[PDB]
């Protein structure tokens, strides 16, 4: 399947809550690393990167995460200034990262943002840095005299797939792994909505339908959020309000993995019945 | 592996 | 300047009844990332609740999960209050049962 490495810094002036500088680190969108101004350590959160990966690796993971601490400082220093802004709390964003597909073809981004709004932007095929407003325009022709885009598109290319490679070969059975969800049928009153709770389930990709009688049913129905839960697994919920219900036999169907699961009226379940 | 090359703005 | 959170509370597995547990709130689209977020039984903040380090999606906006054990009874209420800016907001953890 599909795989990703991605890299979110987050720089802020002034404090407390959070630290100067904020690193995490995520393969298919799965923290694997974090480093912050304060500890000033770069450090593992997965079991596969930790039995993969050692001292050194971390000690230069640390060393180039310092780095990017110091950049983050004098950046945003001079972009606040820009703004005429410096006085305030404001923050300072990069986001960067690769894709590996099936095909073995690959994809590659590479962003920043000031006070969570478009700053400047790589365009790899032109190799050179969208503006998103005059404030940008000046960084735009400093790093497209220092070959900056050259060098992102390398990374992005060849240095980050490489690691990518690796990291999923480390977590294989983590990443590939296919979680089937559990379904409950929720309802707090017999005259209440019901609703189709499905969670745990990895890939986060689900489809939730309502059947009366029935082939399938799509009025009165109201589809929740994808929501993540505490362990990487994620949850989503479809709740039908419906007349007296009685007279017509409904079930929820949960797709997943081309698996499906039904749950009809003999399986609801509630407090304190 | 984070990029080890940065530049300020 | 300032976007306000997207505050979802939320449990692990259907909010039965003594039934072992975890309360999650997802706290999402806010911005700046100078943010207070606590889960509270019966006003009271709960220990131990653990938070994702802080992290963005494309968009640039803002998100964090914070969770802990539960065992949800009868008698009790669950929030998550957050504080962000001016702004206080707190949310009841609604069980659908």
């Amino acid at each position: 399947g599909t795989h990703s490495l991605k890299y979110v810094y987050t720089g802020v002036s002034r404090g407390i809550d959070f630290p100067e500088f904020t690193a995490v680190g995520m393969v298919d969108d799965g923290q694997f690393m974090y480093f912050d101004s304060n500890s000033m350590k770069a450090v593992p959160k997965t079991e596969w990167i930790r039995q993969n990966e050692g001292a050194d690796y971390w000690d230069r993971q640390t060393q180039v995460l310092i780095g990017a601490h110091q950049v983050f400082k004098d950046s945003i220093q001079i972009v606040m200034e820009r703004f005429n802004q410096s006085k305030g709390v404001h923050t300072w964003q990069n986001m960067y990262g690769c894709e590996l597909n099936d095909d073995g073809t690959t994809q590659g981004f590479y962003q920043y943002a000031y006070d969570g709004e478009d700053f400047v932007s790589l365009d790899k095929n032109t190799l050179t840095w969208t503006a998103a407003n005059p404030q940008a325009v000046i960084t735009k022709h400093k790093w497209e005299a220092l070959a900056v885009a050259e060098q992102n598109k390398g990374y992005l290319e060849n240095t980050c797939i490489e690691w990518l490679k690796k990291y999923v070969a480390y977590g294989k059975d983590t990443l590939e792994r296919k979680v089937s969800p559990q379904v409950s049928l929720l309802q707090k009153d017999p005259s209440s909505p019901v609703t189709c709770h499905a969670t745990g389930f990895y890939p986060s990709g689900v489809t939730i339908t309502w059947q009366k009688n029935g082939q399938d049913h799509d009025e009165d129905v109201d589809l929740g959020e994808l929501l993540p839960n505490e362990d990487g697994s994620f949850q989503r919920m479809s709740t039908l309000n419906v007349g007296p219900w009685k007279n017509n036999r409904f079930s929820c169907v949960v797709e997943h993995q081309d698996k499906t699961i039904r749950k009809t009226e003999d399986d609801i379940i509630t407090n304190f019945d | 592996f984070a990029n080890f090359c940065l530049m300020m703005i | 300047k300032v976007s306000s959170p997207k505050i979802q509370v939320y449990s692990h597995y259907p909010g039965e009844y003594g039934k072992e547990n975890t309360l999650i709130c997802y706290v999402s689209g806010f911005h700046p990332p100078d943010i207070s977020i606590e889960l509270l039984k019966n006003g009271e903040v709960i220990a131990d609740a653990q938070q994702t380090d802080l992290a963005f999606e494309k968009g640039w906006q803002f998100h964090l999960t914070k969770s802990v054990s539960f065992k949800p009874e009868k008698s009790d209420e669950y929030s998550c209050s957050v504080r962000h800016m001016s702004k206080t907001k707190k949310i009841v953890w609604e069980s659908n049962m």
